[PDB]
């Protein structure tokens, strides 16, 4: 239904270690398709996925050069934070930057996004109007003032109702073999005891694609929350994801648990229960 | 400033002694993104392992899974064994094919 | 396709 573009920006500085690394990957939802690193033998813009192999070497050559660039631009910039911070040159400091475009399951932009962090904390962000920017800090309100002179809000707007979208719709087409099918998971009850009066009964879903799911245990119909341990969804390697929930129950009562899945692939929601 | 990261060993494919499948150590919600990870076999370090390339969750916290093709027994032991800089010392996570 | 270089604006 829903769908997004997203690219992810690493610049990470590194005092007697050479120049800092500038690494960008692209997304299409949960789908990685290209990928760029300043630290390989010849940085280029690299395919990840099948369906963008089809493009030409104009596009190649195009995104190499952007990334290129960015590559020094992101270098400047991590000096200048460094001294928005009044900071020493002797430290490893990171730039964070994801922006992307979000399409509605009409094919309309729903929202755009351009975000920044410094070391892991918010830095400076494109507000939801796509014309004005929230800073966290007064380090960033210098670079807010910096974008808003070279006009940079209006730079990203344009990109991400123009360019943003159509790329995405192609490459919704081009992949939407793979890209628009949904795979539902694979679901079953694990019973693993741990004691004479209590037993572990583990939900699982694997298989499925995209990552976005939802797992619940409810006992006698009432959702355990907080006795609920949930690991984060993973990736099996295959595009595809895992993920289980798991709950510590009296022994004999296995029955009034009931483990419940939401899917985006599951033609309806499932509820499962542990099958002797 | 540094958030130490979570660490989940798996296989790709449901484990089946005598079949090829694919070890997976999947390392998320860390900070910053320096991190070193092998996959051991009954403790020694396993040649050849790959990972994914660099990306990151909402909260900016970075994510990496490091795989390889391998074959389960009944004794062959797995494991992967992580190094941050928010760990005081490398930290072992054991492959059990029930999690 | 991603932003493109634009003016480059550093931080």
């Amino acid at each position: 239904g829903s769908h997004s573009m997203r690219y992810f920006y690493t610049a990470m500085s590194r005092p007697g270690r050479g120049e800092p690394r500038f690494i960008a990957v692209g997304y299409v939802d949960d789908t990685q398709f290209v990928r760029f690193d300043s630290d390989a033998a010849s940085p280029r813009t690299e395919p990840r996925a099948p369906w963008i192999e089809q493009e030409g070497p104009e596009y190649w050559d195009r995104n190499t050069q952007i990334f290129k660039t960015n590559t020094q631009t992101y270098r400047e910039s991590l000096r200048n934070l460094r001294g928005y911070y009044n900071q020493s040159e002797a430290g490893s400091h990171i730039i964070q930057r994801m922006y992307g475009c979000d399409l509605g399951p009409d094919g309309r932009l729903l929202r755009g996004h351009d975000q920044s962090a410094y070391d892991g904390k918010d830095y400076i962000a494109l507000n939801e109007d796509l014309s004005s920017w929230t800073a966290a800090d007064t380090a960033a309100q210098i670079t807010q003032r910096k974008w808003e002179a070279a006009r940079v809000a209006e730079q990203l707007r344009a990109y991400l109702e123009g360019l943003c979208v159509e790329w995405l719709r192609r490459y919704l087409e081009n992949g939407k073999e793979t890209l628009q099918r949904a795979d539902p998971p694979k679901t079953h009850v694990t019973h693993h005891p741990v004691s004479d009066h209590e037993a572990t009964l583990r939900c699982w879903a694997l298989g499925f694609y995209p990552a976005e799911i939802t797992l619940t245990w409810q006992r006698d119909g009432e959702d355990q929350t907080q006795d609920t341990e949930l690991v984060e969804t993973r990736p099996a390697g295959d595009r595809t994801f895992q993920k289980w929930a798991a709950v510590v129950v009296p022994s004999g009562e296995e029955q009034r648990y009931t483990c419940h899945v939401q899917h985006e692939g599951l033609p309806k929601p499932l509820t499962l229960r542990w099958e002797p | 400033i540094q958030r130490t990261p979570k660490i989940q060993v798996y296989s790709r494919h449901p484990a089946e002694n005598g079949k090829s499948n694919f070890l997976n150590c999947y390392v998320s919600g860390f900070h910053p993104s320096d991190i070193e990870v092998d996959l051991l076999k009954n403790g020694e370090r396993i040649e050849k392992v790959e990972h994914s390339d660099l990306s990151f969750s909402k909260d900016w916290s970075f994510y990496l899974l490091y795989y390889t093709e391998f074959t389960p027994t009944e004794k062959d032991e797995y494991a992967c064994r992580v190094n941050h800089v928010t760990l005081s010392q490398p930290k072992i996570v054991k492959w059990d094919r029930d999690m | 396709e991603p932003l493109p270089q634009g003016q480059l604006t550093a931080y």
